[PDB]
């Protein structure tokens, strides 16, 4: 059977990025493409070779974006879009950050959101002193049906109970109107 | 505190230098953005400087015309504004940007500490 020597291709090709916020330097110098992969095998070789999020220095980010979508809000596929925010306190750095990030990676590359997986652009983990965040990025805030389905399934996959609420925030609102004070378009 | 000055009325093609005297933190430490809001329009990122290394970036709308610069001895950033046009008419202020993965440039709302700004008006009109 070819199953013995064939790599298992993923529906999409993904780019893993790294960013360290060194305010002394330019953002292009601070941003690095780690690599692209389009197989299960190539994903695990990469994941096993890099630091866990809980072991990164504060001010460090990882992102996974569909190949062809830049890790930038201005990108055609992101600028009308937004993200589900998972906000972690210092206690959850220890208990949830790594398992939640790997859940997120596999929800993206496993296309776990059914028909609406095409709305998913990528995901981002921010390691900060004041608290860590995981976000799934989708392409369009107006697709209420796709966005709330992605939200519900993410919550179920993470094992968050119904009392715990998460919000979806527009990229344009974040960058352009209200930074940290931007309000949720949706909750789940 | 961030306090900006140097504004007022200028004729098209004229020249201006804005100043932002900064206190509360060193500017060699962090990065500083010029941001502007035309009336009715939304926030627009203008230019960024990292004083420590003196690296700069500009919005496309101002490249070749405006120059951001700084003095760590004075803890002040400047914006030289040459070849001014009507469209440069805006309140111009400084802020410390909070860049992160996906949010690098054109993040004028992504600022913690914020100046009140200085109104710049570019017009060849003779009415208010």
């Amino acid at each position: 059977n070819p199953e013995h020597y064939i790599k298992h291709p993923l529906q999409n090709r993904w780019a893993l990025w790294f960013f360290k916020n060194d305010k002394s330097k330019t953002w292009q110098a601070n941003l690095r493409l780690i690599s692209k992969f389009d197989t299960v095998e190539d994903f695990w070789a990469l994941y096993n070779h890099i630091q866990l999020s809980s072991n990164l220095m504060p001010g460090c980010d990882y992102s996974l974006f569909k190949d062809g979508i830049e890790p930038m809000w201005e990108d055609e596929k992101n600028k009308r879009g937004g993200r589900w925010l998972i906000t972690l306190n210092k206690q959850q750095r220890r208990s949830d950050l790594d398992r939640f990030w790997l859940e997120t990676l596999l929800c993206l590359i496993g296309e776990s959101f059914d028909d609406y997986s095409d709305d998913v652009c990528g995901a981002v983990v921010n390691v900060r002193a004041k608290g860590d965040k995981i976000a799934i990025w989708t392409t369009e805030c107006e697709n209420r049906e796709a966005v709330t389905h992605i939200g519900r399934v993410y919550k179920e996959r993470l094992g968050l109970p119904p009392k715990i609420v998460i919000g979806y925030q527009s990229h344009a609102d974040t960058a352009t109107k209200s930074g940290s004070t931007t309000k949720n378009r949706f909750v789940v | 505190q961030l306090v900006e000055s140097g504004g007022g009325l200028v004729q098209p093609g004229g020249s201006l230098r804005l100043s932002s005297a900064i206190s509360g933190f060193s500017i060699s430490s962090t990065s500083i953005d010029w941001v502007r809001q035309a009336p009715g329009k939304g926030l627009e990122w203008v230019a960024r400087i990292s004083p420590s290394s003196g690296s700069t970036s500009y919005a496309d709308s101002v490249k070749g015309r405006f120059t951001i610069s700084a003095d760590t001895s004075k803890n002040t950033v400047y914006l030289q504004m040459n070849s001014l046009r009507a469209e440069d008419t805006a309140v111009y202020y400084t802020g410390r940007p909070l860049p992160e993965m996906g949010f690098f440039t054109q993040i004028p709302a992504m600022v913690d500490y914020r100046g009140q700004g200085t109104l710049v008006t570019v017009s060849s009109g003779a009415a208010e």
